């Protein structure tokens, strides 16, 4: 059961709301992350003019609709929206939805009661991405056309001046498209049209009024060399980096040499300045001359073409497998289970060990059966080698085409390779995906994209007998 | 005994651990990250959505069509059900501020920008690929050499092979193959050791530099990353009498004549971002300045409390290191033929030694020639009356900053005439006056500028007075040192900037005073403009309002920047310098254009800087918006202070929060930390400097830059504050005081540090050490 990937369960199309007759898009989807464990998961899908809020409930009926739309909000202003994130009222604990777009303001909506909580004003251009800090749900980061990131606080002490921090200087020089928080809440990634990925270290913020925001002039790592194009989406995976650029058809897993979130947070005067205008990478973290970053792996993501603003999401949760999801620009949704890499490498190890420790007389047996290594050893005694093969390894001894199929999906030996999707689900009709979001317990995966369509994927369902 | 092919075979086998280690490492990091997956935090105790049912049905209403799916295919079950939903409309309570790009940071003074790269694509891409692989493989070269153990196939010997090969021509340089073969030398050992190194290199390029690929690297590419080879290809280099000259060379090369820092905004940047500091080396190094200090000396108190040689002058004193003989030599040369100050006391406190000791190692200077060829005065400028006359506006270009090219101040030996190659008399289209930094003395030289002659118990040095003010005629502010009648000495000191009664008397130093009029960012009254600048206090016609500060850039950097961005103020048209306020500047970047303005810019010469000052041309009431007529200044190169009541919304410059009529105007102190950091790191980046010079250079620079000195009038006071706040630090390490001693040495050589402060620092350092003796 733990090895199960999702399958399509529901799709819906939301009425066209940017009419010129069908160019409307869902640009963001995010599940509420503050409900008590096991509560029915709720998610918001953000179109250009509306926040669609829907509850998902597993069913026993193959033909029942698990989806119920519990709230529907229209931004009655002149703005077109494309970024959202969740937070919480600091006094009442009710959910707040933050919505942001091309006028440059973040609207915060009290969604259980259909009212505006407040507006965050100060950006000089459209906002393209929002992120809440995992360490403080009252801290939001916004990435703008104006080149800066702003850090906002909904905490009561900062109500008269809620911008606690601006990330400026000369880190970025064109519109930012992506902003992401590390789990500790103090490291922020930013990326955009200038092809630079930056890592900033935020200070601790005073818990009292701030007449001006802290300003930070220098990121602690900076590089335009990981991609060769505009970067439209970036994220931590623990201490590792995942990022994506237009025209490359990959998601790059890479790391910053010498960066550990177990070291102390460097201060702003530890940042590297640009004393050399020909260096395209600089890093405070560098431990003959070493790389400052290293490419680890490249998830192959074919047929994005020239589309940008297409975002992936990793499901990363204690005691469940990590899953990377992403939808391309031709109607396909790609999944990778990161725990298959270790189980595949562990399987290929036991295979090659036994093909020498028994001169080739090796029988391979499936797991996920009633059959132990102990039961299977009984059938041929100590004469033969029995190696247990993951059930999800399917052939295409073993064929050459089978080994190449398995290496393509699971071999991590080439950092400039292309790791094929582990599952690749086709989508009916033309569909460019913009954003993916997972439910807390990971049984739901929602992909939103053009045509105001949402595709809802399930696993671990309860359906039986139509 | 090897062949290229048997070597290429073994490198092939050794190379297949690279993907293996990679897979091992990626798998390890993936497994590690999964285990430390983060628990979701800040869970509520209760489902906040629990009470909310489906909203499916004059309310605004919207459609949703749902489909169900099943099977591995994802095929539907039917065409799907449709439902209508009420729409809650929420308007926002606030407007966005006007458009802007970049974070706008304040700077108190202009800063000097480096030239930036403009970022064929395929060559860029391929080099990146090769670089990434070079870093993959570099850690393997030495474990594999160890494992193969072929004679003469060592990292050093492969570096020697590379330096002797025909590609040392397209890659290398005079001094590049020199100091390679200085650290390494040419001998590669046995004839078979040279054969091995060359067969290895070729086997490597055959295995790893397969020209069929993008993931490919030559051995040369890896050897170039070596910590001992790389410095040879790094162009960040700072560089009896020849003893001193070489000791002070860091300070005579880096130390700025204007603001006394060693990384500052003055001086010239070249196309490759090599910087010529505005330093003693631009006016002849140590010697011309020093031979002149002596020549002035020949043509002419209390004891130190460290066992003064004046009283004592036994044995039992430790031997002397050569570091500390030099220390007494260079303080002996640059104090020179003094009457009121002698080395022994000051060396005595630099080094922890008794004042009588340095006298008995002292007791245990080239001759100075006395000429003044008497020159006839120019008819258009009397320097003793400090006045210009007759056709002066035609004989000189001293006031026409737009036509002027910059030159090193003259440091020749004779009169300032074309015949001796004096740049002042002859470099430009016309004579310009010699300035503070020329080695002539307005006594030898008729071209020397002598300051103005105004004195008045009222206001003076004004835009039009009986006798005009020569400083105002030359479009320059007064010099705190030359202009002794007008009060410039006190009014150009920024510590008196808000002494309103001081400044009601004695008026041509607004840029150095550094007080701008109270102004306020707001949304401009003009349609098709975003932000504008509004006066916050009454400004009378004639008053200075604000300076136009920004990044100083060259013509081609300006071009590169207009491209990169899809508003560049001209400072010096003929020299080609522009001020760019797109990111770094002050609130004057927000002043709008109008053909009928109420302020006006003027380029002013300010103590060998050029600077843009804005002056009112009408009375301006608080709340009024400021305009000036742009003209040609922007070429296409390709009583508490209160927020005024105004029709237009006003903004805090940083928070972009909206200001309310009548609350206190936000005066935010200027944040310069990010700027100190860049200068600290620019010094750190020099390969030419020892760690002990870096440490002191960076400690002085951090102090002196925050003071923005433009004038040696104020250096002795800040020099005293430095020795006081840092004397505990200067006597802790012996490196520090000796570096200190060179700074002092080269400031004395320029006669820029009076010796009344050298004997005073001798006190603070002897005292400081007396308290360290715990
Ligand atoms: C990188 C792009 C380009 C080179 N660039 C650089 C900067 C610094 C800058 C700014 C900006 O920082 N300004 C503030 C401001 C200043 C600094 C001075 C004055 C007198 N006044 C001001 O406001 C704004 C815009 C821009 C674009 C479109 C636009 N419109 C489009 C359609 N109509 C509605 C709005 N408006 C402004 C471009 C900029
Ligand atoms: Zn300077
Ligand atoms: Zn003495
Ligand atoms: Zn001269
Ligand atoms: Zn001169
Ligand atoms: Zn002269
Ligand atoms: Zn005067
Ligand atoms: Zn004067
Ligand atoms: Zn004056």
């Amino acid at each position: 059961a733990e090895w199960e990937l999702p399958r399509l369960r529901t799709s819906f199309i939301f009425q066209d709301d940017y009419k010129s007759q069908d160019l409307a898009e869902f640009f963001d989807v995010k599940f509420y992350p503050y409900s008590p464990p096991g509560a029915p998961p709720v998610f918001a899908a953000t179109s250009k003019k509306h926040a669609v809020i829907c509850r998902l409930t597993q069913t026993t009926d193959k033909d029942a609709n698990p989806c119920e739309i519990i709230q529907l909000i229209r931004d009655d202003g002149n703005e077109a929206n494309c970024a959202s994130c969740w937070s919480k009222d600091p006094i009442t604990d009710q959910p707040l939805l933050c919505i942001a777009g091309n006028e440059g303001n973040v609207k915060v909506y009290n969604v259980t009661e259909g009212k505006l909580y407040r507006t965050l004003v100060g950006h000089g251009g459209g906002i393209n991405d929002l992120a809440t800090s995992p360490a403080n749900p009252y801290i939001i980061a916004s990435a703008s056309d104006d080149t800066t990131i702003r850090i906002w606080s909904l905490a009561p002490e900062h109500e008269k001046q809620p911008c606690v921090c601006i990330l400026g200087g000369e880190g970025h020089s064109y519109d930012l498209l992506s902003v992401a928080f590390h789990d500790n809440g103090r490291y922020v990634l930013s990326a955009g049209h200038d092809q630079v990925i930056n890592l900033w270290a935020l200070p601790e913020f005073p818990n009292e009024h701030m007449e001006i925001p802290i300003v930070i002039y220098y990121p602690h790592f900076s590089s335009s060399e990981i991609h060769n194009n505009l970067v439209d989406c970036v994220a931590f995976y623990g201490d590792l980096i995942l990022s994506r650029a237009c025209h490359e058809d990959t998601i790059v897993l890479w790391r910053i040499e010498g960066f550990s979130s177990d070291d102390p947070i460097p201060g702003p005067l530890d940042a590297p300045t640009p004393t050399d205008m020909t260096k395209q990478t600089r890093s405070y973290f560098t431990p003959s001359r070493p790389a400052m970053f290293t490419r680890l792996a490249q998830f192959h993501t074919p047929d994005c073409g020239v589309q940008f603003f297409m975002r992936f999401r990793m499901y990363h949760v204690p005691g469940k497998h990590p899953i990377l999801a992403f939808a391309n620009a031709k109607s396909k949704t790609f999944f990778w289970d990161l725990a298959r890499f270790g189980e595949y490498a562990r399987f290929m190890a036991d295979l090659k060990e036994a093909q020498q420790s028994y001169n080739g007389r090796v029988v391979v047996v499936d797991q996920g059966q009633g059959i132990s290594l102990a039961q299977a050893q009984q059938v041929h005694g100590p004469g033969v080698g029995v190696v247990m093969k993951p059930a999800w390894l399917v052939p295409k001894g073993f064929s050459r085409e089978t080994l190449q199929a398995w290496a393509d999906m699971y071999d991590l030996s080439n950092p400039v390779g292309l790791i094929k999707a582990h599952r690749s689900l086709a989508i009916d009709g033309a569909f460019v995906g913009r954003q993916v979001g997972w439910s807390p317990e990971g049984e739901w995966c929602v992909v939103v994209g053009n045509g105001n369509r949402a595709l809802i994927y399930q696993r671990w369902g309860k359906e039986r007998g139509l | 005994e090897w062949t290229v092919d048997k070597i290429a075979s073994a490198l092939s086998v050794l190379a297949e651990e690279v993907p293996q280690n990679h897979s091992r490492l990626v798998n390890f990091l993936l497994e590690e990250t999964e285990k430390r997956a983060p628990q979701p935090r800040h869970l509520s105790k209760t489902d906040p959505f629990a009470h909310m049912k489906s909203k499916a049905i004059g309310v605004p209403t919207m459609d949703v069509k749902f489909k169900q799916h099943s099977g591995e295919y994802g095929k539907s079950r039917n065409s799907g059900r449709r439902f209508q939903y009420p729409v809650v409309c929420i308007k926002p309570d606030r407007e966005p501020v006007p458009i802007y790009y970049f974070h706008h940071a304040e700077i108190r003074k202009n800063i000097l920008a480096l030239n930036s790269q403009l970022n064929p694509r395929s060559q860029k891409i391929a080099k990146r690929a090769q670089a990434e692989y070079a870093a993959t493989l570099a850690p393997y070269l030495e474990p594999w050499l160890r494992k193969l153990n072929i004679e003469g196939c060592t990292k050093s010997n492969l570096i020697r092979f590379m330096a002797s090969q025909p590609e040392s021509d397209d890659s290398m340089t005079p001094q590049q193959k020199s100091n390679l073969l200085d650290t390494y030398s040419d001998d590669m050992g046995s004839p078979q050791a040279v054969r091995n190194a060359s067969m290895f290199t070729e086997a490597w390029d055959r295995v790893f530099n397969d020209q069929s690929k993008l993931r490919r690297v030559a051995l040369r590419d890896i050897l170039m990353l070596d910590k001992n080879v790389e410095p040879i290809f790094d162009n960040k280099r700072a560089k009896l009498m020849q003893k001193v000259i070489d000791a002070l060379g860091s300070y005579t090369t880096l130390g700025c004549l204007i603001c006394f820092s060693h990384d500052c905004e003055h001086g010239e940047i070249e196309r490759d971002n090599q910087k010529r500091c505005f330093s003693l080396e631009e006016i002849g190094g140590l010697m011309p300045s020093l031979r002149r200090k002596w020549a002035a000396q020949i043509e002419q108190h209390p004891p130190c409390r460290n066992e003064c040689y004046r009283i004592h002058g036994n044995q039992q004193v430790p031997p002397w290191s050569e570091n500390e003989v030099g220390t007494l030599e260079w303080m002996f040369a640059t104090i020179g033929y003094s009457q009121t100050l002698r080395p022994e006391c000051f060396v005595g406190a630099i080094l922890g030694r008794p004042c009588w000791d340095v006298h008995r190692k002292l007791q245990e200077l080239p001759p100075v020639e006395p000429t003044i060829p008497k020159q006839k005065s120019l008819p258009w400028y009397d320097r003793r009356k400090k006045q210009l006359m007759s056709d002066w506006a035609d004989a000189t270009i001293t006031h026409e900053h737009a036509v002027r090219e910059l030159f090193a101040p003259c440091h020749h030996d004779g009169p300032c005439t074309a015949a001796n190659g004096c740049p002042c008399a002859s470099a430009g289209t016309h004579p310009v006056l010699c300035e503070r930094f020329c080695l002539c003395t307005a006594e030898e030289c008729p071209l020397k500028f002598t300051g103005c002659a105004c004195h008045s118990s009222g206001k003076t040095c004004l835009q039009r007075q009986g006798r005009p003010c020569i400083c105002v005629q030359l479009n320059r502010e007064c010099d705190p040192t030359l202009c002794k009648g007008c009060g410039a000495r006190e009014r150009a000191d920024p510590e008196n900037a808000y002494d309103e009664v001081l400044h009601s008397t004695g008026q041509n130093v607004a840029l150095q005073r550094g007080a701008a009029k109270a102004v306020v960012l707001g949304k401009s009254q003009l349609e098709a403009c975003g932000y504008g600048l509004f006066a916050a206090e009454d400004i009378e016609e004639g008053e200075f309002v604000i300076e136009y500060t920004g990044e100083l850039i060259s013509h081609d950097e300006g071009v590169r920047r207009e491209h990169r961005r899809g508003f560049l103020f001209t400072l010096l048209e003929q020299e080609g310098i522009w001020v760019d306020a797109a990111i770094y500047g002050n609130l004057s970047r927000y002043i709008n254009h109008a053909t009928d303005g109420n302020i006006m810019p003027k380029i002013m010469y300010v103590n060998h800087e050029w600077r843009i000052k804005f002056t009112a041309i009408k009375d301006i009431k608080a709340g009024e918006e400021l305009f000036f007529n742009y003209g040609d200044n922007f070429p296409n190169l390709t009583r508490p202070l209160l927020v005024p009541k105004t029709t237009q919304p006003l903004f805090d410059p940083l928070s972009k929060v909206q200001l309310l009529p009548g609350q206190p105007l936000p005066q935010h102190p200027i944040d310069d930390s990010w700027l100190l950091l860049k200068h600290r790191d620019n010094l750190q980046d020099f390969i030419d400097l020892r760690p002990e010079e870096k440490e002191f250079l960076q400690e002085w620079d951090a102090f002196i830059l925050r003071r923005h000195i433009s004038s040696e009038q104020y250096l002795p006071r800040y020099f005293l504050r430095f020795v006081r706040e840092k004397a505990d630090w200067l006597v802790s390490k012996r490196s520090r005081g000796e570096e200190f001693s060179k700074l002092v040495a080269t400031l004395l050589a320029r006669r820029v540090l009076p010796e009344r402060v050298v004997i005073e620092a001798t006190q603070v350092l002897n005292d400081a050490r007396g308290r360290l003796r715990e």
